[PDB]
């Protein structure tokens, strides 16, 4: 019903042709291609024996060699994987499991139990993101989507078997699709960065050097941390030939501090897109042009995709080199999710089945390509993490003291500030800022915990909160 | 004196002056009082006020999780 996924065919060929080539590094451990593929086959056999076919398999695992083997094992058994960020609170992983309704959860215990003993499915994975109602929102990722992205990304970066790729992001996020799958496509090695290492600038710098990392893909926020650490320099990083940032803008002031930390000949790229498209717009930085740029362009749509800008009138303008207009970016082509797995989002419902996604990003077409201007809804990027303000609101409305709650945001250069505006129940003890942070700490990951509180007698509402009015009530009350 | 300087710095720089509920055991990063990306701003304050060298090549970042841990680290560096 589908072609064999190109990533699985490539992985099997590398285990056959170069069995002893390193596939994966994690802590002090490494696997060659034979060990990875053999382990994936052992796990696939167990899923086959459990009679799982065409099902969601949720990977409740830390970043590890075994978690990568489980990804491939789902595909080899006709199943799709549900990755999660193992660093977040257990109560949110429970909400994802409830939303995903997986046929099977692979956890540490399942691996322990295991060790003591015709492709019909078009879907490769479902990535559950922040949902505006609080309910996690599943983005279906097809084999077709991953193949399209990986073949484009290998060509763009000239990736080969000699490369050593970092894997910074959690498997829950689509950056990991390049780090793992582009590596497997070409027969390269990937360094799986563990949860304890993801923020640790000394451990990252030491690993870049130890493993001779040649290709790095992350959000700007960790690259700007590595710059500020003073630990990243062109000698420690001499193996780096490609750095890729994505997920949020890299302010040009900060990006000019990073470049002297990297080898001069290192290619630096800006990659753009939401989970629903993976990377769909890309720009390779010209260090000569960079001094004159006020913003780094996100660039041009990938070969094989098309774009439109939807103006303030709702009219869709086809993207051309000559267009000089700001509007909402709409992307079309094989990158686009077939749709959300578990919720209806009416804005996308007559777009996704026509291979179109409305990004929610306001963008400008310029002589240097597309430039990101801002979001137009209530989804915000916090250090490159996807946050629906409605998710945080849904949790705050459960606090015993709260009547109504709404968030607003202040944006700066590599900084965002979430502000909670709440009204209280009659007779309720007003919670303090630290009390509400402690309330949220059990429920949401740290980057969704707001850092300002404003208590008002009443939240502005319509015949739903009027968000236009929040900055003003914050101003008056401050 | 260092513990008090650090409590006042976090109250002033990160919490608009309010010490309400802030103490030496408050987990600064877990409660998003200090952005994970702003750790080097704390390191800089600590190095300046403590008058000990703090090389991030050799010093675990967990040492910045609380005021108590920052104070414990400076005690170890002052041999
Ligand atoms: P602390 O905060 O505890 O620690 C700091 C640290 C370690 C850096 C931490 O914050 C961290 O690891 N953060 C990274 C989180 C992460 O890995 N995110 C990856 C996903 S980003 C994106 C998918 S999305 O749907 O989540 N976002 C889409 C959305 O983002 C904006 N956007 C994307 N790309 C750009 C670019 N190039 N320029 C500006 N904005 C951009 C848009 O608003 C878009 O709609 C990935 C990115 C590539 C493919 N999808
Ligand atoms: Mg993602």
């Amino acid at each position: 019903t589908i072609s064999t996924p190109v990533i699985i065919d490539s992985l099997i060929r590398h285990a056959q042709r170069t069995p002893e080539q390193t596939a994966l590094l994690c802590g002090d451990q490494h696997w060659n291609y034979r060990q990875l593929v053999t382990r994936a086959h052992v796990m696939a056999s167990a899923l086959r024996q459990a009679g799982l076919s065409g099902q969601a398999i949720l990977l409740n695992l830390p970043k590890s060699l075994d978690a990568v083997a489980a990804i491939y094992a789902t595909w080899l058994s006709g199943n799709h994987y549900i990755p999660i960020d193992y660093s977040q609170p257990s109560s949110r992983i429970e909400r994802i499991i409830a939303a995903a309704a997986p046929a099977l959860i692979i956890d540490t215990a399942w691996l322990a139990t295991l060790d003591s003993q015709v492709y019909h499915n078009p879907i490769a994975a479902i990535l559950y993101t922040s949902g505006s109602t609080g309910t996690p929102k599943g983005v279906q990722i097809s084999h077709e989507m991953l193949g399209f992205f990986i073949q484009w990304a290998v060509r763009d970066t000239q990736l080969t078997a000699r490369d050593v790729l970092s894997n910074h992001a959690s498997f829950a996020f689509d950056l990991s699709t390049f780090d793992l799958f582009a590596s497997a496509y070409v027969g390269a090695a990937t360094w799986i960065i563990r949860e304890s290492e993801q923020k640790d600038c000394a451990a990252l710098a030491q690993g870049l050097q130890r493993h001779a990392v040649s290709v790095w893909y992350s959000v700007p926020s960790i690259l700007a941390m590595l710059e500020k650490s003073t630990l990243l320099n062109p000698t420690l990083g001499q193996s780096l030939r490609q750095v890729i940032f994505a997920g949020e803008p890299y302010p040009v002031t900060a990006l000019k501090r990073l470049l002297p930390c990297l080898p001069q000949p290192c290619r630096v790229s800006n990659w753009y897109g939401p989970t629903e498209t993976n990377v769909c717009v890309a720009y390779a930085i010209d260090r000569a042009r960079l001094a004159m740029l006020k913003q780094v362009p996100i660039g041009l749509p990938l070969e094989g995709l098309t774009a439109q800008l939807e103006d303030e009138n709702g009219d869709r303008h086809p993207l051309t080199a000559q267009l000089r207009l700001s509007g909402e970016l709409l992307i079309s082509g094989p990158c686009v999710t077939p749709g959300y797995s578990n919720v209806v989002v009416p804005r996308q419902a007559a777009l996704h089945p026509h291979q179109c996604h409305a990004t929610g990003d306001w963008v400008e077409m310029t002589p240097e390509g597309l430039v990101f201007r801002g979001r137009i809804d209530d989804m915000v990027k916090i250090n490159g993490y996807r946050v629906e303000l409605g998710e945080i609101e849904s949790v705050l409305h459960q606090h015993p003291a709260i009547d109504r709650a709404a968030l607003c945001v202040e944006l700066g250069d590599l900084r965002q500030t979430l502000i909670m505006v709440i009204s209280l129940q009659t007779g309720a003890v007003p919670p303090g800022l630290l009390e509400l942070k402690q309330f949220l700490q059990q429920k949401l990951p740290s980057y969704m915990i707001p850092n300002k509180l404003v208590i008002t007698e009443s939240l502005p509402v319509n015949a739903k909160v009027d968000r236009k009015q929040l900055a003003g009530v914050v101003a008056v009350l401050e | 004196m260092l513990e008090s300087k650090l409590i006042n710095h976090i109250a002033t720089q990160f919490l608009d002056g309010e010490k309400d509920g802030l103490d030496s055991q408050t987990p600064l990063f877990e409660l998003n009082i200090v952005d994970s990306a702003a750790i080097f701003d704390l390191v800089d304050f600590l190095r300046q006020e403590s008058k000990v060298s703090i090389g991030m090549q050799e010093i675990h970042p967990a040492n910045f999780a609380t005021v108590q841990s920052m104070v414990a680290l400076v005690q170890r560096l002052k041999a």
